[PDB]
């Protein structure tokens, strides 16, 4: 009974030609991905890229590899995939990736009685994602997979996802620390490069900052050594050396800040979101240590009286502009 | 050079009960320490190889306990066979030996 | 198996005194050659090893320069010389090979030296 | 070898085809799980990772290895695994994992006269372990560690707990810095995916800090 | 049927085959054709004085013993045909560490046509040298370069040439960036003769220039300096009798000085001279420390300072025309 | 035609040979002797309880099957030979993530003694793991072990044992002391019996007994710390009536002190218990804050004062009997 | 026709070849020349304590087995033969990890001369280990080895030599590391004895003096001036009591921050280097000085223009007298 099934498997990789696609030199043949999401996890803005780990599955029809006596979906060692025809897809913007091989590789190889094989891997891949950071960390992002043939045409293998917006699943359980995905789209299109024309799957998420881990880390704190600037005011001018104490340290608490912020950030040469509300708290704080010294210039009441109320006013009205052209 | 004691010199007990040896070393000797008994005008033999690992042939009586400086040979009954003195030897560097400790019965 | 040495012998004090034992069951060439100095009514003293396989041979320092192995291959048996013994050296003289845990499991008979008139 | 033993494998291994399990189109393959934690790494709280050292054996029944002789027990060593069919069982929560490999592939295969093969081996998993960070740092955590066969469905594998599923070492020289080892609970459960349905074998282990 | 002729063709080509010979080993010499498709150029990173750049490299050559005669043109293979025939060993003699990517597969091409023509093509991510001197830092332009050749075969055995015309051979794509420090003015492309310790090897080179973005730096390194020196000058504005407010004024504008030489000296390499950063902080700290051996001549001779007038004027125009120097030498 | 003798011995030897079975399986237990030359002891990684050692690991058995008659007695093999032949899976029980080295060849040997007595050795790098007991920290020592055996092999199938005497059985290179923050003072073996489910493994034990140097730890937590105190009792050598002065005194040492306190409690792993340096800086915390609240107390009471006319005297004084008295019950351990 | 006759007589060389048996095995000893091409040392660091150093590793022996004498010209075969020929087991002793480059082919190279000769070499970067004695750090020399040995083959079985004397390694000459500079390389040919035999090996070791102008930007001028700021406070009256004691403060403070900040890119050694010295006599220096005022508000206000006076003399004397003692002890 075994033995049917095994001289099966047998007659089957008997003749079989490896280096040569189902249906060669005439139709091409459709592969359809079956991508299943496992995690996201480590989306770095200093790299510029994602950690991906996916259960990537394909589906084609081999038409040598198609048995009638056995009634049964046969699902094969993970060793046949070196003596079977798969296709030869890659990741476009992978930087490094591997297939997990604990305890065997991770590999499924399922035959089908018409011929259908359906391939699949666990695959962990870091992603390359070009990110925009001129309105950090208020930001919006879009990280995109894109899967491309490399060795076959489009007129010798053809893409498509299996099942269209239901291909793609497991992304909404996927929890991030700092962001949120929002949505995601399946786009099947056609790049054209030197040698041809390849077809080109994308996967691509949306990906929505988390501002509260960075209000309460960054703004805060920001907001706050402002109105320590503002308690210089309501000391008297003869007080020199207690103005002075007070106007320093929201000097360099604001300059170490900004200072303790941009080390954790790409070198980016343009000016990020976050970088403007801290150059301008910066102008608001050093616009204080000017008062004093206005003040003491004048005398060595009605100008600490004027600037007790400007302040308030200015500064209300620079974060009503701030959070409005931002979000 | 490792020195080792074998205390008391001598010892005089009747057949069936308990009997304590005792053998300390100088510096550390892991587990290879040998005891060896001498019947009188004959060739010594082996009772413990390493430190309490019974040898084959040997009763079950002996025993031993190992640990990283002192050794301990226990006998649980006395027999009516066991006229020798027992020597305390080591292996962890050139082998060296214990002056031996003998024993009567009544 | 059966560890072998020869008969008991009488020597003048200041000569040379040649002592064998025989190995048989066993090749020599695997497991070292141990030999122990047995004085009476006192414990034992372990005088020289030997490696066969390369010849190499360690003696106890108090012993050096007093005692020298030889080993034949062919003969199955290591041999004993003391060139320089004087009439202290009155022991019982047993040959011994490393066992399982560098014990010494199999033990020869023992061969006595005698120095006297 | 004495000849006997030669002959015995030589045997075992003509007409033999590692491509297929055991009972292909009869019965599911019933395979018994085991393990032996030698120490828990450290738990990384800012990758919600933990580092686990087992000796992951498991137990199930080949009737082609079936002998009749009077050696009851072929005890090898790691060569013979890759000519016999061993079941793929991966770990689904594992970021990273990788086997022992020197001086020889930390491998054992024991063959009985019945069929029964024992199959072990010593793995280092880089896991996945959830943490809540609310009440930090007086919190409980339950990490995980689920394993199950990748390819094989539930109709052609099914794992099964052994009489000590999980047995844990000294728990002194562990690596358990700020947490401690309360204790562990197996459980089984059947999850289904778009490949099929698979038989789910986890482990938790209850850290308290 | 159909697969069945293609199987006896490419077995019929592979039979008394010895890919361990150059084709025209002992009759002519092989020439390898050349291109370079740039998709994504990588971050230049400046501490280690290296870049990294994803290419799709394309190699082509004449083979006679791979020639058929079947009802096709040209033989869309797979991996597996790459290994059991002679490919050119090119490797690249300023890369430091490369991944040939094989996710899912070896990324690899190939296409026998049916005159003997190759095409072989690979995807790299070569993380090659590039020489740096930061003597202009940060307004300097660098040409990392890319020389690539062969390894084993010299210039009588092989010598590679460029396809298309030497313009556009090296083609970089247009979305592909990541440069964020720098950004891409063009490239030169080359080809020369190096004799190495076993023979003449010719050597295919491209030069990527480049050209640094100073915004980053000005934000966090030239700003906070310039503010610091404006911060430093308001102890001239205060009472002379005011001892410890000016003194705090000298105190942390030191400290900040060299809070920020020390910062600004992070992420960079352990160079032996002085960079152009270097003698914008040093001149920037004499302006401040200079200004507290003011205020302590100011308290020495208590008891308005006519220094402390002078200075209100003198100083903040010798920063103006010291920004105006260096911000004209170097731009 | 010279070549074809050799070549006509090789392939005698490895006909009918079969490689997964020990030699002696019927017979006999295949001992295996073993000893260690140790290149290089590399760093002792506090932070991961673990130390890396590069072995030259040799071991030798006995094969019958492999007995040879030729112009030569031994023969000094090629490395591909050692996976044509039975080789002992030798694993180390505590290894974490241990690399054989492959540079240019495969770095092992094979010598093929007429006889049939084998020897293989093997160049490895062991990142072997070491629990270490953080109670006296930094005057602390540790015995690192390093236990390895057979793995599929029970103490009925293959025993181990020690190729010359078990003192001269582990040897450590004179010149290989890449340790930069401990002291390798020796090395102690043992064998001994491990229990598992599969059966009783033969295990092998060996120690490197270190101790921490604490010059690197005077130089940096020791030393800035004994002066942010002497810069703590400073302050009571000025006048009552300079409170912001005092307070500038008061602030920036307990300051200095509680950025010490973290800059150095880093180096060691997350321990849940304290350290001997740990009780060092609270001692010391506690001085600075005794200094603080003496001088509120002036303070609140601002002639010259009693308080720091005796806490000139006693703060110098009781800092220097703690300090006698940490020393000398640490250092003479 | 020629490499069809080039074809059969490689399969000529390699039918019967016994690649366990090294080249006249029962007689005398394989002699193995060697040079190296040394590329660029990738990086030195005192934290690891090693030097990655990319190579051209290049063997020469003669296998009398390899000899033909039909083809007029040598034989440069594919880099995939040396699997199937005898090559020594060479190893590095000091190396941690080490790799040969693997795009786009495996960076080898043979070549069989026709008297047998097997021209052996491949590109490898090492990562070797370095110890290195940081008593007189960042003044101080370092001497970094290579440590090339045989590993199986005793001297009864191989012989090593430079090829070509003291020409065998090129290329140091061009190397441009950023902060040592390579001053003299030496070529050494040894027999170490080990336990299981006598063995061949050969050193190559540099000699690498550190460029210390980094340090005098980095870290000695501005720990040479919080000892000028110091002395600020000699100028400042006695009844200033909070600018004075804040001066001292923040010059203490800043004292221990530049060591906390210099000593955590540097290994746990236990000794003292010559930059802790400096360090820790500018600590002296600032704490001497907060010492001085306290004398001096311990003498007026507890019981001063001398002991001013005095101070402003000899601190300056007395710390240029500590700096010709330094820099004429270490350099
Ligand atoms: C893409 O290209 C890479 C090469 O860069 C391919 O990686 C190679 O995979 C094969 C298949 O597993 C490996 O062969 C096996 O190797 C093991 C030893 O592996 C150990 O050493 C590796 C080198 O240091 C190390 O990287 C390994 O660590 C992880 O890496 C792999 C790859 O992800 C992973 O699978 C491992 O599980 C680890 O997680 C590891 O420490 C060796 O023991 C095997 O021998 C067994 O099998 C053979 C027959 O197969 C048998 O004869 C033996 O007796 C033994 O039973 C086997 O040779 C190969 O070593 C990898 N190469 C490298 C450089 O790592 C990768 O597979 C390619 N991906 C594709 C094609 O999709
Ligand atoms: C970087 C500066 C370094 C300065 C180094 C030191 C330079 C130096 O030695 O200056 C001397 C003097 C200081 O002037 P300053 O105003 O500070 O001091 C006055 C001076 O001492 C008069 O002599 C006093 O008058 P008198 O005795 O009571 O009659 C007067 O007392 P009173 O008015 O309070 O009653 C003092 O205030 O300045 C100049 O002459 C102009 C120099 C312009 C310099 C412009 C800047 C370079
Ligand atoms: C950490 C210590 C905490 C102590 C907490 C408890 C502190 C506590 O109880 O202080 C009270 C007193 C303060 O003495 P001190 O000399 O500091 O203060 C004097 C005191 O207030 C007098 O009463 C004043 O005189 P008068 O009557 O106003 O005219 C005098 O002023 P004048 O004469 O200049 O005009 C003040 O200077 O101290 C003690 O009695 C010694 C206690 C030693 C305690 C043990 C010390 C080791
Ligand atoms: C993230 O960025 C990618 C890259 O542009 C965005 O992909 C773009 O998506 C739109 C919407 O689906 C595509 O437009 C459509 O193109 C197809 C082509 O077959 C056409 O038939 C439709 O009518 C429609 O016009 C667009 O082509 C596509 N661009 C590329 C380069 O693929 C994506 O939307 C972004 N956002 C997310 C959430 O992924
Ligand atoms: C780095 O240090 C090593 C030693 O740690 C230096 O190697 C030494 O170099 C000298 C000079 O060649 C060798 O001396 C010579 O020894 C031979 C032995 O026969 C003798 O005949 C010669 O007359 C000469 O004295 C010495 O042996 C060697 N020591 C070794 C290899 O341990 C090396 O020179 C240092 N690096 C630099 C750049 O100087
Ligand atoms: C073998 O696998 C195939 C999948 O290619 C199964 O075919 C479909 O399976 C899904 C999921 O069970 C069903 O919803 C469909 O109705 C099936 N048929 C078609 C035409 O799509 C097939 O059932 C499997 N055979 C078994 C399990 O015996
Ligand atoms: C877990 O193991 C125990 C004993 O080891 C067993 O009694 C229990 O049934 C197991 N739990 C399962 C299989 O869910």
């Amino acid at each position: 009974n075994m033995s049917l099934v095994k001289e099966t498997v047998d007659r089957l990789l008997k003749g079989y030609d490896i280096r040569l696609r189902p249906d060669f030199g005439g139709p091409p043949v459709a592969v359809g991905m079956n991508i299943d999401i496992a995690s996201i996890d480590m989306v770095s803005e200093v790299n510029m890229d994602y950690t991906l780990t996916m259960y990537f599955q394909q589906a084609w029809r081999d038409k040598r590899l198609s048995y009638n006596v056995i009634p049964l979906n046969l699902t094969l060692d993970n060793r046949v995939a070196d003596q079977l025809w798969v296709p030869d897809t890659y990741f476009l913007n992978d930087k490094k990736s591997f297939v997990h091989g604990v305890t065997v590789k991770n590999r499924m190889i399922r035959l089908h009685p018409d011929g259908t094989v359906l391939y699949g891997l666990r695959i962990t891949t870091t992603a390359a994602c070009m990110m925009d950071l001129r309105r950090y960390p208020l930001d919006e992002q879009n990280c995109t997979l894109e899967i491309e043939s490399y060795g076959y045409t489009t007129d010798d293998i053809e893409f498509y996802w299996r099942g269209d917006d239901n291909a793609v699943t497991g992304v909404t359980k996927i929890e991030l620390p700092q962001f949120s995905i929002v949505d995601y789209k399946l786009i099947t299109k056609k790049v054209v490069f030197s040698t041809g024309s390849y077809p080109r799957l994308s996967l691509s998420f949306k990906l929505k900052r988390n501002i509260g881990y960075f209000i309460l880390q960054t703004y805060m704190p920001s907001i706050l050594i402002t109105i320590l600037s503002w308690v210089s005011f309501w000391i008297n001018y003869d007080a020199s050396a207690a103005r002075v104490a007070l106007g320093i340290t929201t000097v360099l608490t604001m300059t170490t800040i900004n200072t303790h912020l941009r080390e954790t950030l790409p070198k980016i040469p343009y000016v990020k979101a976050i970088d403007m509300y801290l150059m301008g708290c910066f102008v608001f704080v050093f616009m204080a240590l000017l008062e004093y010294a206005l003040v003491n210039y004048i005398f060595f009441n009605a100008i600490d009286r004027w600037s007790r109320i400007f302040f308030p006013v200015v500064f209300s009205f620079f974060n009503i502009v701030y959070w409005l052209y931002y979000v | 050079n490792i020195v080792m004691t074998q205390s008391p010199k001598s010892m005089s007990m009747s057949v069936g009960e308990r009997v304590t040896l005792s053998c300390k070393a100088s510096e550390y000797v892991g587990t290879y320490v040998s005891w060896y008994q001498q019947k009188p005008e004959q060739s010594p033999k082996l009772l413990i190889y390493g430190a309490s690992n019974r040898y084959t042939g040997v009763p079950d009586r002996f025993t031993g306990s190992g640990s990283a400086t002192d050794f301990t040979l226990t006998i649980g009954s006395v027999q009516a066979e066991d006229l020798a003195d027992y020597h305390c030897g080591q292996s962890y560097s050139y082998p060296t030996f214990g002056a031996g400790t003998k024993l009567e019965l009544k | 198996v059966q560890l072998q040495q020869s008969g008991a012998e009488l020597v003048k004090p200041g000569a040379s005194v040649k002592l064998s034992c025989t190995a048989s069951g066993f090749n020599i060439k695997d497991t070292y050659m141990y030999w122990v100095k047995q004085r009476p009514e006192q414990g034992l003293e372990w005088i020289g090893r030997i490696d066969p396989a390369n010849g190499d041979t360690k003696y106890d320092p108090k012993f050096q320069g007093k005692a020298t192995i030889t080993t034949d291959t062919f003969s199955n048996t290591a041999y004993l010389q003391l060139s320089s013994l004087t009439s202290e050296d009155t022991a019982v003289y047993y040959c011994a090979r490393k066992g399982l845990r560098w014990a010494m499991d199999y033990w020869g008979q023992g061969t006595s030296v005698t120095v006297s008139t | 070898p004495e000849g006997d033993v030669t002959v015995i494998l030589n045997n075992l291994l003509e007409g033999y085809d590692n491509k297929l399990r055991p009972d292909i189109g009869v019965k599911p393959t019933l395979i018994h799980t085991d393990m032996y934690v030698n120490s828990i790494g450290p738990v990384n709280a800012i990758n919600m990772e933990y580092t686990i050292d087992i000796f992951f054996a498991q137990t199930w029944y080949d009737r082609r290895l079936k002998f009749n002789s009077t050696i009851k027990v072929l005890r090898l060593n790691s060569n013979m695994v890759g000519k016999i069919w061993i079941p793929d069982t991966f770990f689904r929560n594992s970021k990273k994992a990788d086997a022992h490999w020197i001086t020889t592939p930390n491998r054992m295969l024991r063959i009985w006269n019945d069929g029964r093969v024992l199959y072990t081996l010593r793995l280092t998993i880089d896991a996945e372990c959830q943490l809540q960070l609310h009440n930090f740092p007086m919190d409980e955590h339950s990490c995980p560690l689920e394993f199950s066969s990748y390819g094989y469905p539930r109709e052609e594998i099914v794992y099964q707990w052994k009489r000590s599923s999980v047995e844990v070492g000294d728990t002194r020289s562990w690596r358990l810095y700020q947490f401690s080892f309360v204790g562990l609970r197996n459980t089984t459960e059947v999850v289904k995916t778009t490949s099929g349905d698979y038989v789910v074998m986890s482990v938790y282990f209850d850290l308290s800090r | 049927n159909n697969i069945t002729i293609f199987t006896r063709i490419l077995d019929r080509l592979l039979d008394g085959y010895d890919n361990r010979l150059r084709p025209g080993l002992g009759d002519s010499i092989t020439e390898v054709f050349t291109n370079i498709y740039v998709t994504s150029f990588g971050p230049v990173s400046d501490t280690d004085m290296e870049y990294t750049i994803d290419v799709f490299f394309r190699q082509k050559w004449k083979d006679e013993r791979l020639k058929f005669k079947g009802p096709m043109n040209i033989l869309r293979l797979n991996n597996l045909m790459a290994s059991k025939i002679w490919t050119p060993d090119t490797f690249f003699h300023n890369g430091k560490k490369s991944v040939a990517h094989n996710m899912t597969m070896p990324n690899k091409l190939l296409r026998i046509q049916d005159d003997g023509t190759l095409l072989y093509t690979m995807r790299l991510t070569v993380q090659a040298e590039c020489p740096m001197h930061l003597e202009d830092f940060p307004m300097d332009a660098h040409s990392c370069p890319l020389k690539f050749g062969s390894y084993a075969y010299t210039t009588s055995e092989v010598t590679y040439i460029w396809t298309y015309n030497a313009s556009d051979s090296v083609q970089v794509a247009p979305d592909g960036s990541r440069l964020n420090q720098y950004d891409l003015l063009g490239q030169s492309i080359g080809k020369e003769t190096i004799k190495s310790s076993t023979g003449e090897y010719t050597v295919m080179t491209a030069h990527f220039h480049l050209k640094r973005k100073i915004g980053y730096f000005v934000i966090q390194t030239y700003l906070p300096c310039i503010m610091t020196v404006i911060l430093s000058q308001v102890s001239f504005w205060l009472n002379r009798e005011s001892v410890p407010a000016r003194t705090v004024f000298g105190v942390t504008t030191v400290l900040t000085m060299t809070t920020l030489s020390i910062s600004a000296r992070n992420s960079l390499p352990k160079v032996a001279y002085a960079t152009a950063m270097d003698w914008f902080i040093a001149v920037c700290y004499a302006f401040v420390f200079s200004a507290l051996i003011e205020f302590a001549t100011v308290n020495y001779f208590t008891k308005v300072s006519k220094i402390d007038r002078m200075s209100r004027i003198v100083f903040p125009v010798l920063f103006g025309t010291f920004n105006l120097v260096y911000w004209a030498t170097y731009l």
